């Protein structure tokens, strides 16, 4: 089994550099092809997508959120969205995806995700 | 496609079915999966490559993917199935949908 | 006029013809779009285009030879070297579904559909053929064979534009986006035919036969040597003579070849920047082992290539063993020993190769950048050539209707997709065996297995390969 | 290559004798097997 | 001694001894005769070794570093370097003809073996 | 007469069988021997090894050939001719190559 | 007129010959052909 | 890239033959599906009056 | 009764394929060798009283 | 691939070759049919 | 095919049909046949070969079996039809099915 943990730095309001953490347990992150993404969701609200990134160095990330946000990899997956001044605090989900074969349409899901952590705004 | 159409809530009774609607543009030619997430908890991994279930999940979810919609077929609702669930593209980055709350 | 199904090699003293057929399908695109790419690494990333296009890959060794026919050229010949190459693309039959709501798909025929086919004899566009990807074809002939999307690399212009580190690979100005609709496209209705015709240049032989005899043991095992050997250092020699029991000593007049990073068991062997760039060489060069075996058990290398499975599928390169390679293989030097890993080019050598097998390529590309040494021989098999056989493109229309006046009524792509049958004939230009006074029951000829799980069968997707691969070099030479 | 579908060959995860090789997708850039080296750099060095 | 030898740990351990063809093992110095590790007696000992004067004219020789400014690197090995000129190891009254090119593929340069001689593929039988 | 190149060549090493440097001297000529690939044992006591034949070993008996017979009074040829050599210019040079 | 194969038994990859009852000849070296 | 190779090259730029060639026809018929809407066979005795 | 060096998968796609469409006709032409006949006649005699 | 052919034996003790009158012959004669027909 | 899929029970009234579902891939060509196991007792052969009724089996028993599904229809149900009915094919061995609860 592979379980995923955050790590939830708590409330920062004026315009701090909100960072997360996401340690993999169960199989390591640098053995092979598996995207590890970065998902929002608001209360009372549908699911959003952040970004995701392979183990070396390849990240994708959302075309709205694109100069705000990065994500990292040192064995961590970290992510670092800044400029908060627009009040997002909702919720931050780490969720795996098998990297497909044909690069054009998505073969799999996120079928590992995390916890979640509360993050306030 | 790039925009998943998907309305706001649906009404059951257990011992029926109830089937949800996920429009896209050309969303035949793609592949569609379904999450469950209960309330308090992350989602799970319900339907994927519109046919298909995991272990995990029961053998009561089953969908499909025909033209411009995809839908979600749930057979012989229990008293645990009131979750959101929302339906996943990939439209080269990913495409998340609204969310039918049950 | 007969319509066939052509398959089977046909072999002679001479040359040897083989060929195949498959069945291929050109499935659909939804949108005919180039789609560029947006990798966007984070630490030189890439930049690529993809083209609504659909290539073919008839590259390994194993579509033209059947097993047995693999057992008949390695038991009976003792090199091979291709010489011709025609890809004859058969009855076409281009048809359209026509979504019959409530039962989902009805495949109609269309005669008005047609399948853009190019083929590019002047290398006008990028050959991406030959790198050992996971789309080739078939191993059995009653599967399908779905042709894989065209799409290719280029060279751009990194920038830094992001919030850490982001980095994206623009267009520049040496960037370049070939339209292939720019062309002369066999249009190829239903029922058409339309052929290659390749011809190979003379690239030297593959030599499939071991050696009965070490390279460095060419001596009469008597009568010692002419020659001396130094027994006193620091100024004052005092050479000494040899007997037939100085075997460690024996003066050698050719040298082996090189064993760039040869070792044993992440990226391997690597070029690049600081330590992090790091674009790995993984197969190594040609003239080195990644598998062979010693004494008890298999060494494996760093520097090796699977080739299916994981526990591995991996050659067993037992003529380079013998030769004065393998993995562990550590050169010395009396400098005031420095023990390396690593053994020059040492300008009288030979290093003979590392064996061909069943699975291997063909051919690769030498790139168009001068100065090659020695790229007569490819890694992960093959030859590799200047001119390769040219890719045969393979769209198959937008027809876009209807409209209605005004309106877009309809999908206007409508839906299409292509079948058809791909006939590829190769010949191989054999050489005799080389001749033994041996009196020796010759090796025999079979892929290797361990217990039960037979080599090439049906059991009970059925059909399963061995562990090891069948490499080629099973008869001796004599040396 | 191909930008897509990845490699048909494998490259090691774990050393030590046990090897375990693994197969390769479309991202695995930095561990593509090349059939052809480059040339040499026989002191290459700046200022 | 060994002199050159490639093979297993310390101890298998063949030997390559009278070097590539490209390189002296005997010529003289401004006082002696430099005389090498990987020199071949040709008889008698104190030895018989020939004099490499061409050699040790252009640019080769025995004690023959090669330096690098990397952050000097001596090194004894100096590598192929593309564009290169290494003349021979000469010939002389009591060499030999030809040796035999092994049977085994790609070689180079092996037009000239070690040990005096040409060195071909089918030599005389 | 090995004209086919099927029995392994041992003549090039520079063993100490050649010829008589003058003419006056009865030529012996040396035995014919060969190694070959055999497959390494480990059978003893302490570490004994012993190369004993494999599939892959080889034993040419040299009597299932042509054979010139060759009695008192014969005589037999072999006319080789040599491939094209390139040559190995017997002179030096009056300047150094790094100054021209 | 036998064969004779060998006995080396190395103790330390030993050899592995045949002795044929045959003579060859060796015309190799250069002082042959030439005199001083 | 010929338009480029067009004004590197050359010093002058002046028409003189067109020919317009109208190639393969596949004039088609949709039936009207009446629950999908749209369903194109194709016709044989449609044509296209050109002029 | 697990396969062994001597069993056999003849894939029968390794040939040649009269692919033989919508209204094609194709023949064998066999030749019988030289049999003996079967005598469509009994006996009026048993061999044993002759 | 039909069967290779090799004459039998054991364990060490190879077919036809000198050892240590010296040449020895298998334990087992070497038959002739090795190849299937296929009937 | 080689896993049949089948719900967990239906709920029916005197005086109309109860139709169940016999999923399985490609079982359009294949054979269908239904049991009657009734509580307490041994199955019985109730439908053979997707239409065919044995003589000791009455005639309002009647099944399908069309596409990726083979349904089984009870033409005015009585107050004895309260039998758990399987499923079973021959993807090479047997295939039994899970068994609609009556």
């Amino acid at each position: 089994q592979v379980q995923l943990q955050e790590s939830g730095p708590g409330l920062v309001r004026p315009s701090q550099t909100l960072s997360l953490s996401c340690t993999v347990s169960g199989a390591s992150i640098s053995s092979g092809g598996y995207y590890w993404s970065w998902i929002r969701q608001h209360p009372g609200k549908g699911l959003e997508w952040i970004g995701h990134i392979y183990y070396s160095g390849t990240v994708y990330y959302n075309p709205s959120l694109r100069s705000r946000v990065s994500i990292s990899i040192d064995n961590q997956l970290s992510l670092k969205v800044a400029s908060v001044t627009a009040a997002d605090t909702a919720v931050y989900y780490c969720a795996r995806v098998r990297v497909d074969s044909v690069r054009g349409a998505g073969d799999n899901g996120f079928d590992p995700w995390g916890h979640g952590t509360l993050v306030t705004v | 496609a790039a925009a998943l159409t998907q309305p706001l809530s649906v009404s059951v009774s257990p011992g029926q079915t109830a089937i949800f609607t996920c429009s896209g543009d050309n969303l035949g030619d793609k592949y569609v999966y379904w999450f469950q997430q209960r309330p308090g908890q992350s989602p799970a991994l319900l339907i994927y490559q519109d046919n298909k279930r995991p272990s995990g999940i029961p053998e009561r979810f089953s969908g499909s993917n025909s033209g411009n919609t995809a839908t979600l077929t749930i057979s012989g609702t229990q008293s645990t199935d009131e979750a959101d669930y929302y339906c996943q593209t990939w439209d080269s980055t990913v495409v998340f949908g609204g969310g039918t709350k049950l | 006029v007969k319509s066939m199904w052509s398959e089977g090699a046909t072999f002679s003293a001479n040359s040897v013809t083989c060929t195949f057929s498959r069945q291929f399908l050109i499935p659909y695109d939804p949108e005919h779009h180039y789609k560029v790419f947006s990798p966007a690494a984070s630490s030189s990333p890439i930049m690529g285009y993809s083209t609504p296009w659909r290539y073919l890959d008839f590259n390994a060794l194993n579509l033209f030879f059947s097993p047995l026919e693999f057992q008949h050229l390695i038991e009976n010949y003792g090199s091979i070297a291709p010489d011709a190459l025609t890809v004859t693309i058969s009855e076409i039959a281009v048809k359209d579904v026509t979504d019959k709501t409530g039962g989902g798909v009805q495949v109609t025929d269309s005669t008005t559909g047609r399948l853009c086919m190019l083929v590019d004899h002047e290398y006008k566009y990028p050959y991406v053929l030959g790198q050992g990807q996971d789309t080739l074809a078939p191993e059995l002939p009653i599967w399908v064979y779905f042709p894989p999307q065209y799409a290719y690399l280029t060279v751009g212009d990194v920038n830094t534009q992001g919030i850490s580190g982001d980095s994206k690979k623009l267009a520049s100005e040496e960037s370049a986006f070939y339209v292939l609709e720019h062309s002369s496209f066999q249009l190829l209705g239903t029922g058409g035919t339309a052929t290659m015709s390749y011809k190979f240049p003379p690239v030297p032989p593959e030599n499939l036969e071991g050696c009965s005899q070490h390279f460095y043991e060419m001596y009469n095992p008597l009568y010692g040597s002419r020659l001396g050997v130094p027994d006193t250092l620091g100024g004052d020699p005092k050479f000494r003579s040899l007997t037939h029991e100085d075997h460690a000593i024996q003066p050698q007049n050719f040298m082996p070849g090189p064993l760039v990073n040869s070792v044993s068991t992440l990226t391997g062997l690597s070029t690049g920047t600081s330590q992090n760039t790091r674009i790995s060489l993984r197969p190594g060069p040609v003239s080195q082992p990644y598998h062979h075996w010693d004494t008890d058990k298999y060494v494996t290398g760093i520097n090796a290539i699977s080739h299916g499975q994981g526990v591995g599928r991996f050659p067993n390169e037992k003529e380079q063993l013998k030769q004065l390679q393998g993995l562990n293989m550590h050169t010395y030097f009396p400098n005031k020993y420095t023990d390396q890993i690593e053994r020059p080019l040492m300008v009288g050598s030979v290093w003979n190769r590392r064996a061909l097998h069943y699975e291997s390529q063909l051919w690769s590309k030498i790139p168009n950048l001068d100065d090659s040494f020695k790229t007569q021989f490819a890694a992960l098999g093959g030859w590799g050539l200047h001119q390769p056989p040219p890719q045969i493109f393979l769209k198959i229309l937008p027809q876009s209707g209807p409209i209605g006046g005004i309106k877009s009524m309809g999908i206007t792509t409508l839906v299409q997709y292509a079948v058809g049958i791909m006939t590829v004939t190769m010949t191989f230009k054999l050489g005799p065996r080389k001749a033994t006074g041996r009196w020796n029951p010759q090796p025999g000829v079979y892929p290797p297995h361990a217990a039960g799980h037979l080599p090439y069968v049906l059991y009970d997707h059925g059909y399963e390969k061995p562990e090891e691969l069948w490499t080629a070099k099973s008869r001796v030479h004599p040396l």
